[PDB]
This record gives C-alpha cells, sequence and structure tokens, in this order.
DNA sequence: TATAATGGGA
C-alpha cells in the first residue's frame, strides 16, 4: 500500500501557522528579489544562480568546475553583496518547507 | 522591549537656601533640602504636557508646534497641573515638598546658576533609560536580535 | 492567476 506510506511521510510534516506562512512566504520573495540583484552585480542569469543554489542546499553530489567555480566566485563578493548571497540561500530552504507543509 | 537613552535640557527654579551647590549630579543624590513649601512657577505660557518618569517629572509648555519652555520636576516637586492643561505666566506648576532629590534612573550633567535674590535658576542636561514596548503582528517581521545597540531613525520591525 | 480550503477508501 504505496498509499498509507505517502500520507504517513506528509503527515510527519506539521502544519505551519499563520506567522510561519507568512514568514517563509516572505523568506521566499526576499530570496528571489536576492537572486535578481545578484545577476545585476555577477552578470549571470537567473536559473544559473537558481540552480547552483538549490544544489548547495538540497544535496552534496558539472560537479566540481562549473558548479563550484560559481559559488566560488559568488563566495568572493564583497559584504555588501554576499548578504544577497545568504538571503537566496535561506529563501530557497523556504520554499521547500512551504511546500512540505502543504502537501 | 527598547530601553532608549533619553537626554533633554530642562529649566528648574529653587530657592538659594535649599539648593547643595554642585556642578555634576548622580541619581540619587540631594539637590535642595527646602526648609518650607516653594511654589515653582512658570515663567512662560502655553499648554502644559507632562511626562511622568519614574520618580520624576516634566512639563512642556507649548505654543502652536513650537516649545516656549522645558521644565524640570525633581522628586518631592508634586505637579500642580494635569496633563492638556491651559497656564499662563506666574501660575504654580509644582510646589517643592521637603527636600528634592535626582529620581534613581537619571542623570543630570552641566548645570547653570543664575542667582536673583534669593531665588536661583538652573538649566541641567538630564539623561535617563526610558522604556518603551511595541506590539508586532503576524504581518511584521522583527530585523535586529536581542541585545542589539541601536540608534535613532533605524528600522527595529 | 487570489474568500478559504491541509492524511484514502474499499
Amino acid at each position: 500500500d504505496p498509499v498509507r506510506q505517502y500520507l504517513h511521510e506528509i503527515g510527519q510534516v506539521p502544519l505551519l501557522t499563520l506567522e510561519e506562512e507568512i514568514d517563509l512566504a516572505r523568506k521566499v520573495e526576499e530570496g528571489m528579489e536576492a537572486i535578481k540583484k545578484l545577476s545585476e552585480a555577477t552578470g549571470l542569469d537567473q536559473e544559473l544562480i537558481r540552480e547552483v543554489v538549490r544544489a548547495k542546499i538540497l544535496g552534496t553530489a558539472p560537479d566540481p568546475k562549473t558548479v563550484e567555480e560559481v559559488d566560488g566566485k559568488l563566495k568572493s563578493l564583497p559584504k555588501e553583496l554576499k548578504r544577497y548571497l545568504h538571503i537566496a540561500r535561506e529563501g530557497e530552504a523556504a520554499r521547500q518547507h512551504l511546500i512540505e507543509a502543504n502537501l | 522591549r527598547v530601553d532608549y537613552l533619553r537626554k533633554e535640557r530642562a529649566a528648574l527654579r529653587i530657592p538659594l537656601s535649599a539648593w547643595v551647590e554642585k556642578e555634576a549630579y548622580r541619581p540619587g543624590e540631594v539637590l535642595a533640602e527646602l526648609s518650607e513649601p516653594y511654589l515653582f512657577r512658570a515663567e512662560e505660557s502655553g499648554v502644559v504636557e507632562l511626562k511622568d518618569l519614574a520618580e520624576g517629572h516634566l512639563i512642556y509648555l507649548r505654543q502652536e508646534e513650537e516649545v516656549v519652555a522645558r521644565y524640570f520636576l525633581p522628586a518631592g516637586m508634586t505637579p500642580l497641573v494635569v496633563e492638556g492643561e491651559i497656564v499662563e505666566v506666574g501660575q504654580p506648576l509644582a510646589e517643592g515638598k521637603g527636600l528634592l532629590r535626582l529620581p534613581r534612573h537619571m542623570t543630570a550633567k552641566e548645570v547653570e546658576a543664575e542667582e536673583e535674590g534669593d531665588s536661583v535658576h538652573l538649566t541641567l542636561f538630564l539623561e535617563w533609560t526610558e522604556p518603551k514596548d511595541y506590539k508586532v503582528a503576524p504581518h511584521m517581521n522583527v530585523i535586529v536580535p536581542e541585545g542589539a545597540k541601536v540608534q535613532a531613525g533605524e528600522k527595529i520591525v
């Protein structure tokens, strides 16, 4: 019975309060806007930063080259512009939890 | 909860006989030991704004939007007016009864001195920590952490 | 493209 398996799995993730629902939706929109301001600072495409942030969050494993060299360039940025890196990371974490809590 | 650091220059008038003479003032010490009650009078006109402090008071006499005189009511000087009253020149605002002191959470520095007969006109620089609580709704997110030293004009929430 | 809706069914 795979249906009882999946219902139990989405059962472990508790529902989210209206405060958490506003906070997660906030960090999502903040992260998405943090990505666009990185496409202005660094100069590369939105979807590129989008996937490099998704990688470094949801899983460890070109993997050694293109992914790490883009993240390395992002890590070698001023403090005032590395804020938007951290904001994008937690914003992508917020998207994950927003999805999981509403399955 | 935000504990502000508030500072203000305020005027005061007491008899010379009671004034314990100093230049820099600490919280709690005696500023004057009055032999008999004294009526601390307004020297200007306007509407009074009565801000109650920890164990002191501050009278704000204002005409239009500007301020005509900042008034300091030390401990042991009970106000004779109510928040939102009309006063004119010569009307008493507080009665100095007993010996008057500085409030326990307030510091007075840069005191002036103007003696006219038995009366002395003081304008001192006060500093005290005034807490103020703030309510935040779910549609609001806090920006500063616990214990964050903050400055004026900055967004807290 | 927006009321809110949050663990199946034989």
